[PDB]
């Protein structure tokens, strides 16, 4: 998936997975942005195995 | 096919044979009928 | 991105929808759903009667005989094509001594395979013509009502009358199978809360329609033609 | 992060208000709304029985081959247009019973998808492919009130009186389901439960609906009337 | 590791599917999976009674000596083909009773390996080495109905109606025996659970099944056949 | 690498198969492992009753006289090969009674190694000879139904009814005694348990083949010959 | 005087039975 976090209107980034070795991109395509990033919090379960 | 229909089949058992006992009485009989005619 | 439809009425979109509420996209599990969809109908039909998957066939008796159609789980009234006169069911014990110790009330048993009515009545089937012909019902025949077992899909576009009732059901009750295959217990237990209480709705719904609406007082009347 | 205005009047707006009362909205998740509401209303008119979903409307007896409507889901007072007259549902052998030995009363039963009746009705209505004409309903003409299963959305603008008189049921029921979608158990059972809460406050006031206009005290009924 | 297709139709498949629902597969592993499904049809069929495991059959009584079946397990009605009879079965005291003591009932004991009957039964059947001759089943044929012992699996092409019918219930009481012979526990107690709710919905079937379609009502027999 | 069979029909392959179940393969523990087998074996037909192990013989009464067999566990129906007579079990109390003070039933009891007939009836042994001609029983004969314990196996190729019916049965009970030398307790539980359930299953078959095939009402009118 | 209850696609087939002798009958 893909999604935009627009700052000042969303809170969070909303995306469905349940692979085990999960990996996350960033991008920046912008021309009027200078934003940043301190820190994230992944909010996560757990399933099964075989 | 059935799916959960029990009345869709019949499994066979393990095999249409009798006891031994019933072979030695077929066996003692054919012997008896033999051994009468024989004689 | 396996996106399914709105209105969930086949197999392949419910494979497709029980794919997706367990996000793993791997051929290792995806392969199995045809076989965790056929558990779950097994487990559903195995037990539910309701009238949907019922059936209404005509026998063929030559003489106090007959024959269990193999899609039989459960029998209920039995009746002829005129004049009514409900079946009842018996054991083998008394219309054995019925033969023996005997305006006219009929019997019925269950020899392994076989209906076994006493009075050795007589019925015969319909006209077989498929030339786009009616069936043409025959004289002195006997109607059976049973709860007809559902054929399996082997199919995709193939559907039944629960994908369009309760899709919820069968998707709840295959994702259980389906969450024990991989080790997921809190999965299983939620989603067989889920499919037992619909199961059960489905239950209460079907006896909220029978003989409710009328007092269950003064109890019927029917003793005799001797006033 | 959609809007909504206050009052949930449509599908197009509770499509929306689900998704704000719940993050947890995007793409793979927004697609399926429809199905969420789909499996709520299911569970909710599996068993839920009041006045706005009812339904009444003539049959076509035909003497036994009288057929149950598609829509059929549960029997209320079934009666005619002519001077009044109350039917009682009995068991097929209580009917076939009747049928040889042997009409003030009249009863019927059910027999697969058929309403069958003792007595050899004659009821009338017209053909299917009649041109309005509401016919001026003749005589003999039952008049059946059941519980109809209502229709399933399909546009935005579709609404329903459950919209107008509850949005929160629906919006808790299918909050449920997505909660369920998603990896989530607080959230599925406060829903279920408020959801319940809500049925069960919806029933009871079904309850305290009828027959609530004064008491009742049987007046020793013993057949005052026995002549005929 | 292993593939499989979505029917579990034999024995070829359901071992590979044992050994896929469970990772633990291997050499080692694989080459008892034979075991365990013995273990799991034999704790199935030790206890397991429904129609598709019975067999009917003509017997030889010779008043008497008559023995029984190897694929004897559980006795369903039995009687003839000649008028019909049902016997009762008794205790071998009630038969040595009768014996001395002294046609309408019959009666019937187990003594050890053979079925023993007090009147001087003559019943026939061809004899063993028979060719086929269905031989016209004479009179004082007696048919015994019982629960026959199912076959063991030996080729992967053998199938069976518990596999057409039921799949999961073999491949959990078989899942059980393999999480025993490795080390694990909580896979032993979920299968077995599984298998047994399979067991008791499959067996609350079959009482469903018996004597359903119609109600009951004994009507007050006091032998009205006193003559004779 | 121990490879055993599917049909696990032998002493050999048992042995094996439990070694396997316990990987551990070490002289200090294999070669115990018949040990174990005995105490199963052991803890098995201590207290099993069913008709495999049942055994018919014909007794040589002398004089109201008898000795039990070597291979003696209970004690079923008895009774003569003509007309029946089922015999009765008494107490030595009652059968030395009936001599003071006593169309004619048997009644017996066990002095010890001796089973004692009031009526002193009389029995004989068939015809011994073996060459190949049949045993020609023997009139006035008593007929005995007793479960016979089974012999030890003391060989591979030996073999026994319980192998081909349970084999999973003595391999628990003997995995059970294996888990109890080295200090396995949690071993020791699972294993105990499902030979318990496996015990339990048996027994339970063993039940439903009695006399069941028939109601339990209108209790039987055994009473004399005077009506 | 009373019959079983055919699936939808027979009772389709069967109303299409009343269409060729009326074509007949116009011809």
């Amino acid at each position: 998936t893909s999604k935009t976090y627009t700052i000042g209107v969303d809170r969070h980034v909303s995306v469905r997975l349940n692979h085990p070795y999960l990996f996350y991109n960033v991008i920046d395509n912008d021309v009027n942005s200078n934003a940043a990033i301190n820190g994230l919090t992944i909010e996560f379960a757990v399933g099964g195995r075989r | 096919v059935n799916n959960v229909g029990q009345f869709g089949a019949t499994e066979g058992s393990i095999g249409a044979y009798k006891q031994a006992a019933e072979y030695a009485a077929d066996s003692k009989y054919w012997a008896l009928l033999a051994e009468s005619k024989f004689g | 991105m396996p996106d399914v439809q709105y209105p969930i009425n086949t197999y392949g979109w419910l494979k497709k929808a029980v794919a997706l509420w367990a996000d793993r996209d791997d051929d290792e599990f995806v392969n199995q759903i045809p076989n965790f969809i056929n558990f779950a109908e097994k487990e559903i039909y195995r037990n539910l009667r309701i009238p949907p998957l019922e059936k209404e066939v005509y026998l063929d008796i030559k003489d106090g005989v007959a024959y269990i159609p193999p899609d039989y789980l459960e029998a209920q009234w039995m009746m002829r094509a005129k004049d009514g006169t409900i079946f009842q069911v018996t054991s083998p014990e008394e219309i054995s001594y019925r033969r023996q110790h005997g305006n006219q009330p009929v019997n019925f048993a269950r020899f392994g395979s076989r209906f076994i009515f006493y009075p050795s009545i007589e019925a015969d089937t319909p006209y077989y013509p498929d030339d786009g012909s009616p069936l043409i019902p025959a004289e002195n025949s006997v109607i059976l009502s049973y709860y007809a077992d559902p054929p399996e899909f082997h199919e995709d576009t193939d559907t039944s009358t629960i994908l369009t009732i309760a899709p919820e059901l069968l998707l709840y009750f295959t994702l259980r199978h389906a969450c024990l295959f991989v080790q997921d217990d809190n999965g299983v237990q939620k989603w067989s809360a889920l499919g037992k209480a619909i199961l059960d709705e489905m239950v209460e719904q079907n006896k909220k329609q029978e003989y409710s609406g009328s007092p269950i007082a003064i109890p019927n009347n029917m003793t005799r033609l001797q006033s």
